[PDB]
């Protein structure tokens, strides 16, 4: 499920996002864990921003959250997802 | 008695007019006001508890265009359940990752649990510096 974002295919983390982005949960402490577990997994720098206070012009789209994480991975010489 | 907080009471005050940057704000002085507009709407309403209240605040500001521009999509579909909103990274504290409501005198000492003049809306950073 979830160790590392190399446990993660895309399609999952694309899941995790939108889940994230929707607040698909039963309680603000549920939502506040996935948001840290995300931050945790992605180890940008930015941390939750990359969901709620997004650069000027980046698309803040759960597709959108998904390949920029997957840009500044590759770009900072990280790991990626499964497969 | 456990808890001043978890006793019913009616939502009070007139708060004060904000404007774009009232979100800015919470993260400086003393916190940023309820807005009128909030206020107008919870005014006489009877809850149950301070955290009901603060879910009540959250789907206001939720509904309100003013207020609710400019909190991005993912912090909308938040505040749309009720929940804190999420603050900027800068001003998160450890596992508080959202805006808090403060008492500006604090209940411990007589202030109104709630009276929406003694209420603001600040950052986890600007809460523990406001202490
Ligand atoms: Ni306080």
């Amino acid at each position: 499920l979830k160790a590392s974002i190399s446990d993660y295919t895309e399609a999952e983390f694309l899941q995790l996002v939108t889940t994230i982005c929707n607040a698909d949960t039963s309680s603000e402490e549920e939502l506040v864990k996935l948001v840290t577990h995300f931050e945790e997994m992605t180890e940008h720098p930015s941390g939750s921003d990359l969901i709620y206070y997004p650069k000027e012009g980046d698309d803040d789209s759960p597709s959108g959250i998904v390949n920029t994480v997957q840009q500044w991975r590759a770009a900072n010489g990280k790991s990626g997802f499964k497969q | 008695m456990e808890s001043k907080r978890n006793k019913p009471g009616k939502a009070t005050g007139k708060g004060k007019p904000v404007g774009d940057k009232w979100l800015d704000d919470a993260g400086k002085d003393s916190g940023a006001p309820i807005p009128d507009r909030i206020a107008d709407k919870l005014r006489d309403k009877e809850f149950k508890s301070f955290d009901d209240f603060r879910k009540a605040v959250w789907e206001e500001v939720s509904k309100d265009p003013e207020l609710s521009k400019n909190l991005n999509p993912s912090n909308k579909s938040s505040v749309s359940k009720g929940y804190s909103p999420f603050t900027p990274k800068n001003q998160q504290v450890g596992g508080r990752k959202v805006y808090e409501l403060h008492h500006d005198k604090p209940i411990s000492q007589g202030g109104e649990v709630y009276d929406m003049d003694n209420i603001r809306v600040t950052t986890p950073k600007r809460h523990i510096d406001i202490h």
